[PDB]
């Protein structure tokens, strides 16, 4: 049930792409530009492993 | 030198609620079956994707039918 | 969820990793034979 | 050049990607790709097949995220879905044919 690319559930992962904004449950998109106004949700985010 | 003194008061703070999910009460050194490792509670190992996978055996034979041109 | 094998081709860069700091042929210690 | 995944990964197609599962009952049945020539592409051009690799499978799982609401508009929305006028239809950006 991870998250793509780290131990981030499915479970906390939902929340905040619609905690905000209108997108999660109508499918699968990707958030618009407009949206992530400077460090908004996605912005400073950036997932790693090594 | 003296740090604490001897009859410490304990029913003071308030006790509630615990979370039963890995490791909530004690740092105890819990084992893992034939292939994976110990973890402690309090560790900073323990935020990662601390994993265990590898097998190969099958990727070098597959390759190898190439040999004559 | 599994594995993947990337082999040994798998180069995430390019260059020196390991005593990078080197000209081109700088010799390590060794003994001639001759 | 070993490294255990867990990578999430969605379906593209022309009809099945914007549309409403109903009630009832359903069968998934769908085949993926199993070789690293058809599947990754090198920043050099070469082939991941005569260089000693493989790609391995443990476990898959089809996952779905759900429209939470009260459970009376939740089957009164889908009944009005379920007419011979009123159903689903979907095109693509590139729904054009291809010819070589």
């Amino acid at each position: 049930y991870n998250v793509a690319q780290c131990n981030m559930t499915k479970d906390w992962f939902l929340v905040q792409m619609l905690a905000n904004y209108n997108i999660g449950y109508q499918g699968f998109y990707i958030p618009e530009s407009y949206k992530d106004r400077m460090y908004s949700f996605f912005r400073n985010f950036q997932p790693m492993s090594r | 030198s003296t740090n604490s003194f001897d009859g410490s008061i304990v029913s003071s703070y308030l006790t509630t609620r615990m979370p039963p999910w890995a490791g909530v009460r004690q740092n105890v050194m819990g084992s893992s079956i034939d292939g994976r490792p110990v973890l402690p509670a309090n560790s900073t190992t323990l935020t990662y994707e601390t994993v265990s996978g590898t097998p190969l055996e099958t990727a070098a034979s597959a390759a190898a039918s190439a040999a004559a041109a | 969820r599994g594995v993947l094998d990337r082999g040994p081709t798998f180069k995430p860069y390019s260059g020196t990793a390991y005593n990078a700091l080197a000209p081109k042929g700088a010799p390590n210690p060794c003994e001639w034979d001759e | 050049r070993y490294v255990p995944f867990h990578i999430q990964v969605p379906q593209k197609f022309f009809a099945i990607k914007n549309l409403l599962l109903l009630p009832g009952s359903y069968t998934y049945e769908w085949n993926f790709r199993k070789d690293v020539n058809m599947v990754l592409q090198s920043s050099l051009g070469n082939d991941l097949r005569v260089d000693g690799a493989s790609i391995k499978f443990d476990s898959i799982c089809l996952y779905a995220t759900f429209f939470p609401m009260a459970h009376n508009t939740a089957s009164t929305l889908e009944a009005m879905l379920r007419n011979d006028t009123n159903d689903q239809s979907f095109n693509d950006y590139l729904s054009a044919a291809n010819m070589l």
